[PDB]
Formats: structure tokens, C-alpha cells, sequence
């Protein structure tokens, strides 16, 4: 079980600059190099640079140099600094270690940057109630910024049937999303449904009971 | 750099068929690796050395190539194969990635189930009312749906969002909602949504009355 995990700050506002943490186990950053990618949203791969275990660094050109990898091998810590962030530099990031083929046989989960002056903002919830053998209910998610929010319905015990909708930017600069789920018809009596909403950014909570009107 | 070209950027297989993905170098390299990418979650690699399966591979997957001429092949297509597919060369610097291949399953035509909710009362309150219709659960991806009140087509305040293929079913399903100040949702009767789909031999239409 090699792992990696980025931390990193979510928002930067432009012009300034971006640093993310690498956090590494079941190898030794001596030995093994740490490259780093990433990915706008609805876009590409594209790879940023590296640093190998000697500590010597590669970059990509298109960076123009506003790239730097560092690290620091008995922490266990991979150090990325990009500097002057601009619009275009939003995108999911991720560290990577090559192994096979030097080809990148391990990748963190992956940290959302969203290059924004606009402020956080935690969203509204409202219900979308069952009509009057299957009958469809759900939340709307409102006005929230930025990405991304969590929805489970009853903490997570009811998976089957539901669907959560990629998230679109409004003209506000806000955010938006539905969430549904399938049920029976004869459960709308009995059963609880209880959509949980978190967003991270903001430390909100909501947990909406949707029932019949 | 070396430019990576992977076309078409997207193809459909059905089930048990083989699938083969190419991917093109400007300039020869001698390995050719790829990776499989699930719904915005994290790549994993999936073949290196142009020909070798990375752990956890199924052996229905298979690559080949050489120079500047290189292919992901799949035995026989399964809905869990259901991915974008990147190559990538680490033979030169910058490292290069393709473009993506976006493999869909090509399963039987299914008809949406369609649902309107109207505006929450606490919605109300503050001032706007969103009225949504939900496609669920539908295939192929084709669909349109139109928003009526009071028999006036709508056009320029309402927004679409489709998931991603089903894991299991290989079905989208597809939210449209309009967004009204209460103002305007109060001047109006009747709100219907309007779905029209292969799968349907007509168009449904789903409807309320503001009130109930
Ligand atoms: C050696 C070298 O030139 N490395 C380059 C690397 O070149 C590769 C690469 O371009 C690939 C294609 O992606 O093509 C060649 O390699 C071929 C195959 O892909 C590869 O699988 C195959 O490996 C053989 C292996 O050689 C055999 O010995 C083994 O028994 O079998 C395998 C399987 O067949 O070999 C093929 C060719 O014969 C090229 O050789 O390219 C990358 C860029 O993508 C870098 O440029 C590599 O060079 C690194 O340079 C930096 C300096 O800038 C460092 O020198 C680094 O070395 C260290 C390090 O400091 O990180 C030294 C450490 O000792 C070493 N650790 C260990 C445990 O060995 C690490 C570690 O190797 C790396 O961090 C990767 O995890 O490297 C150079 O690697």
C-alpha cells in the first residue's frame, strides 16, 4: 500500500500564488521520484513536473517557470509551489508516483483548486417533494461556492436509485445541483428520506427531510 | 512536444464486442503507456511498456504498437469498461498525455420515466421559484425536453445536467430546471415539461397547477 495525498488550499484568488502538500507512505521519497498532474474541469490530463529521489526537478515549459517542486524526505512531504495563478490554472491536482514503465502507477485522490476572487458561500436546500410502483423525490441545492458538495440521503444507507447531478455554474458565480433518488410508491408513508448535505468550504451541514406536501 | 492524438474522442461498443482505441505520436517513441479514468476520479494506470497490464487489469484488455502507431484493444466490451482512456509518453520531456478516448456501452433503447416538481414553498419565501423535470434512467442520450406555461414555449431560463452512464444499467438520467422570480411564477397557471425521445412512440408531457 503505497499511498499519496494532496492537501491544498481549495480557493486562490488570482495573481496569487498556489502550494500544495504531498503526503507519502510505503516508500521512501530517497529512492523514488514524485511527478505531478492535473486536470481542468471537463478537460485533459496535462503533467506539471517532477522530482526524482536525488532531488533534481523537471517542468513543463508551459509553466514558464512559475513552477516548484520541493521536498523533504523524512517528513514525507512533496512540496508543490505555483505561482501567479490565473483563471486557466483551476483544476483538480494531482501527485503521482511513477513506478512501472515510468509510467504513474499511484495517484492521490486528487485536490480541486478553484482560481476565484469571489467569496465561500454554503447553499440553501429545498425539497423536491413525491407527486400525487415508483415514485421520485429529491433535493435542489442551491447558491453555493465553490465546488465541490457532498449529498447523501439517510447518511448514507440509501444508495440504490439515486442520482446526484454534476453541479453548473451560474451566471452568478454560484453553483447549483439536483440529487434524486427512486423509491416505491409504498414507502412514501413509512420510510424516512433525509437528503445530508455538506460543503466543506463553508463548514455547512444541512440535512433535509423530504416528505409528501 | 510530442504531441499524443487519440480519435475518436469518443466510440460506443455493445456489450461482448471488441473495441479497439489508437493513439498517434508525432514523433516515434518506444513505449506507449495508458490509463482509465472512471467520472472525474483519479486515473489508474492500466497498461505500461505499450503492451503490459498493470496489476488489477483484466486480461481482456490488451495493447500494442510502435513508432509512432500504438492501440488499446478490449476482448469483449463490459459495462464496467465504460471509461475515458488516455495514453501518455514518458520517453521525452514534457511528458505527454492524449487527448482521451470516452468509451460508451451501446445497450437496448430505454424510455425515460419523467417527473415535475414545482417550487418548494419555502423557495417561495425567498423570492424564486425553480420548477424541475426529471428524466430518469433513459437511453441513448438523445433527448429534448421542453418547458410550456400556459402553453408559451420557454426559452433562455432553464438549465439541463445529465449524469454519466449507470454502473450497472448503462442508462443517463437528465435534470431540467427552470428558474422564475415569484413574481412571474404567480402570474402563470399551468407548468408542463415536454419530453421527446426514442424511445417514446409520442412525446409525454408531465404538468401542475400552481396551487395543487
Ligand atoms: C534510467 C532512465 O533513463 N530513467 C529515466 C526514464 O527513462 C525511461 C523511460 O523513458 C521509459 C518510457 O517511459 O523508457 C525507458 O525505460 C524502458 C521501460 O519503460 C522500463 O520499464 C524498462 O525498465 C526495465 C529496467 O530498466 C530493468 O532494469 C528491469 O529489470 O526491467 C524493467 C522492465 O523492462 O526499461 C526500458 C528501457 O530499457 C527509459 O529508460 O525516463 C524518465 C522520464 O519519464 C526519467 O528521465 C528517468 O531518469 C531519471 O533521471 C533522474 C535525473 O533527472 C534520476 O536519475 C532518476 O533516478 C532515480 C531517482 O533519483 O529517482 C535513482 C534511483 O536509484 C531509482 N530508484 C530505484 C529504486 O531504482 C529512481 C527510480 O527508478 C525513479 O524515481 C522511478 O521510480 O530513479 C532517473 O530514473
Amino acid at each position: 500500500q503505497v499511498q499519496l495525498k494532496e492537501s491544498g488550499p481549495g480557493l486562490v484568488a488570482p495573481s496569487q500564488s498556489l502550494s500544495i502538500t504531498c503526503t507519502v507512505s510505503g516508500f521512501s521519497l530517497n529512492s523514488y521520484g514524485v511527478s505531478w498532474v492535473r486536470q481542468p474541469p471537463g478537460k485533459g490530463l496535462e503533467w506539471l513536473g517532477v522530482i526524482w529521489g536525488d532531488g533534481s526537478t523537471n517542468y513543463h515549459s508551459a509553466l514558464m517557470s512559475r513552477l516548484r517542486i520541493s521536498k523533504d524526505n523524512s517528513k514525507r512531504q512533496v512540496f508543490l509551489k505555483l505561482n501567479s495563478l490565473q483563471t486557466d490554472d483551476t483544476a483538480t491536482y494531482y501527485c503521482t508516483k511513477p513506478g512501472s514503465g515510468y509510467a504513474f502507477a499511484y495517484w492521490g485522490q486528487g485536490t480541486l483548486v478553484t482560481v476565484s476572487s469571489a467569496s465561500t458561500k454554503g447553499p440553501s436546500v429545498f425539497p423536491l417533494a413525491p407527486s400525487s410502483g415508483t415514485a421520485a423525490l429529491g433535493c435542489l441545492v442551491k447558491d453555493y461556492f465553490p465546488e465541490p458538495v457532498t449529498v447523501s440521503w439517510n447518511s448514507g444507507a440509501l444508495t440504490s436509485g439515486v442520482h446526484t447531478f454534476p453541479a453548473v455554474l451560474q451566471s452568478s458565480g454560484l453553483y447549483s445541483l439536483s440529487s434524486v433518488v427512486t423509491v416505491p410508491s409504498s414507502s412514501l408513508g413509512t420510510q424516512t428520506y433525509i437528503c445530508n448535505v455538506n460543503h466543506k468550504p463553508s463548514n455547512t451541514k444541512v440535512d433535509k427531510k423530504v416528505e409528501p406536501a | 512536444e510530442n504531441v499524443l492524438t487519440q480519435s475518436p474522442a469518443i466510440m460506443s461498443a455493445s456489450p461482448g464486442e471488441k473495441v479497439t482505441m489508437t493513439c498517434s505520436a508525432s514523433s516515434s517513441v518506444n513505449y506507449m503507456h495508458w490509463y482509465q479514468q472512471k467520472s472525474s476520479t483519479s486515473p489508474k494506470l492500466w497498461i505500461y511498456d505499450t503492451s503490459k497490464l498493470a496489476s488489477g487489469v483484466p486480461g481482456r484488455f490488451s495493447g500494442s504498437g510502435s513508432g509512432n502507431s500504438y492501440s488499446l484493444t478490449i476482448r469483449t466490451m463490459e459495462a464496467e469498461d465504460v471509461a475515458t482512456y488516455f495514453c501518455f509518453q514518458a520517453s521525452g520531456y514534457p511528458l505527454t498525455f492524449g487527448g482521451g478516448t470516452k468509451l460508451e456501452l451501446k445497450r437496448t433503447v430505454a424510455a425515460p420515466s419523467v417527473f415535475i416538481f414545482p417550487p418548494s414553498d419555502e423557495q417561495l419565501k425567498s423570492g424564486t421559484a425553480s420548477v424541475v423535470c426529471l428524466l430518469n434512467n433513459f437511453y441513448p442520450r438523445e433527448a429534448k425536453v421542453q418547458w410550456k406555461v400556459d402553453n408559451a414555449l420557454q426559452s433562455g431560463n432553464s438549465q439541463e445536467s445529465v449524469t454519466e452512464q449507470d454502473s450497472k444499467d448503462s442508462t443517463y438520467s437528465l435534470s431540467s430546471t427552470l428558474t422564475l422570480s415569484k413574481a412571474d411564477y404567480e402570474k402563470h397557471k399551468v407548468y408542463a415539461c415536454e419530453v421527446t425521445h426514442q424511445g417514446l412512440s409520442s412525446p409525454v408531457t408531465k404538468s401542475f397547477n400552481r396551487g395543487e
